[PDB]
């Protein structure tokens, strides 16, 4: 349930790549190949899945989203049955790369949240801007909009949300298009506020949502705005005043404090956001209220020790030694992760791997 | 391991055409996909066209309809027929090839200029 009131109007990071399967690879058994690109900016990226030096035809990808630091992440995936002679990889091109990078498939009780992410990217002399919006409950996405898609409607992405009727879907579509109209204006406004020509591409990112505790009582609320991956204006933790990033944003901070915009947002974040998060948790409780404990395992002058965690939900986890690769989506709703540490051969028993996850009775300690 | 010999670049008037060709050395069973990326004014190089040994093609949006890639059935040689060239097609065009183990090989490149 997005903001019902039309919103008030107004750095380059390279991607990290991971190529893996959904399930452990078994020759002759259907599986899924994944290429997870994360932590990059801007959003233009070319991703290919390769089979024996050839492009895989039917490849699908997830809807664009971004993290706290504003960097984007995506999951490219396709179905395949690995056999003996086949070799797979993923190729990624991005403005930060001299030439495309190839990565080969190396075969060998908690809080809750509702979040909405918005991304608008200008296309000089190529039509309207690209507008993408996705909704999340905890780590499960449940709605999406892509201005380039056919429907021009808010679309479901989880089973429980398909319950809702036409009144709900009509409203959400009316609201998302309003978010779109606002972003379209801001792009031109911010182009002027930064003295940029009408020839370059620019990005505006918006994120807002609310947190509740295990008692489903309001905990924290967010509302943030970013231009080209840099902070522009955000609502402070108390939801009563704004944080302006630079000199250009102070004009907007004063226009919004003059129009008391933070009061309407606080009411949404404290009330409506919470109320509909509660309804979602109940409607899809077979999904959103489950906890999948990680199936854990360990892999091994110097040698390498790697702790592995697979098929766990939610994504929040901690693997610590006594190299950490970003948590990645399995593609079926679960996640994976591993951590590594170097060790002189022989002294592999004086080290341990600790795993703090929300679904485990107590922490697990792993050693050779 | 593999050597990629390029030729066919140079200068052309706006609206003109050029034929690039790239020939792969080594074993004929050591190369599958071959094509061309091109240098951008910035740091990255963008896809222009490539083709699998079976003839599957993919083009970059900015050359769709104007550029055509083809391959010799016998030898590992590809051809890029560039038509209706514009100044914004000025760049160094790098031939490339993929081993059947997904190893990439890159040529020196050929400067293409449109007045």
């Amino acid at each position: 349930y997005m903001l019902d009131l039309q919103p008030e109007t107004t750095i380059q990071r390279t991607p990290k790549i991971q190529v893996y399967s959904r399930h452990p690879a078994e020759n002759g058994k259907s599986n899924f190949l994944n290429c997870y690109v994360s932590g990059f900016h801007p959003s233009d990226i070319e991703v290919d899945l390769l089979k024996n030096g050839e492009r895989i035809e039917k490849v699908e990808h997830s809807d664009l989203s971004f993290s706290k630091d504003w960097s984007f992440y995506l999951l490219y995936y396709t179905e395949f049955t690995p056999t003996e002679k086949d070799e797979y990889a993923c190729r990624v091109n991005h403005v930060t790369l001299s030439q495309p990078k190839i990565v080969k498939w190396d075969r060998d009780s908690g809080s809750h949240s509702m979040r909405y992410f918005f991304t608008s990217v200008s296309r000089p002399g190529r039509g309207e801007p690209r507008f993408i919006a996705v909704g999340y409950v905890d780590d499960t996405q449940f709605v999406r909009f892509d201005s380039d898609a056919a429907s021009q409607r808010m679309e479901p992405r989880a089973p429980w949300i398909e319950q809702e009727g036409p009144e709900y879907w009509d409203g959400e579509t009316r609201k998302v298009k309003a978010h779109s109209q606002t972003h379209r204006v801001d792009l031109g406004t911010l182009r002027g506020a930064y003295n940029q020509s009408e020839a370059g591409s620019h990005t505006v990112q918006r994120m807002y949502g609310c947190d509740v505790g295990s008692d489903w009582r309001f905990l924290r609320g967010y509302h943030q705005y970013a231009y080209d991956g840099k902070d522009y204006i955000a609502l402070k933790e108390d939801l009563r005043s704004w944080t302006a990033a630079d000199m250009a944003a102070q004009t907007t901070k004063h226009k919004w404090e003059a129009a008391h915009v933070a009061e309407q947002l606080r009411a949404y974040l404290e009330g409506t956001c919470v109320e509909w998060l509660r309804r979602y948790l109940e409607n899809g409780k077979e999904t959103l209220q489950r906890t999948d404990a990680p199936k854990t395992h360990m892999t091994h002058h110097e040698a390498t020790l790697r702790c592995w965690a697979l098929s766990f939900y939610p994504a929040e986890i901690t693997l610590t030694w006594q190299e950490l690769v970003e948590t990645r989506p399995a593609g079926d709703g679960t996640f994976q992760k591993w951590a590594a540490v170097v060790v002189p051969s022989g002294q592999e028993q004086r080290y341990t791997c600790h795993v703090q996850h929300e679904g485990l009775p107590k922490p697990l300690t792993l050693r050779w | 391991e593999v050597k990629l010999v390029e030729s066919g670049g140079g200068l052309v008037q706006p609206g003109g055409s050029l034929r690039l060709s790239c020939a792969a050395s080594g074993s004929i069973f050591s190369i599958n996909t071959m094509g061309w990326y091109r240098q951008t004014p910035g740091k990255q190089r963008d896809l222009v066209a490539d083709i699998s040994s079976g003839g599957s093609t993919k083009y970059g949006d900015s050359v769709k309809g104007r550029f055509t890639i083809s391959r010799d059935n016998t030898k590992n040689t590809v051809y890029l027929q560039m038509n209706s060239l514009k100044p914004e097609d000025t760049a160094v065009y790098y031939c490339y090839g993929l081993s059947y183990s997904n190893d990439d090989y890159w040529g020196q490149g050929t400067q293409v200029t449109v007045s």
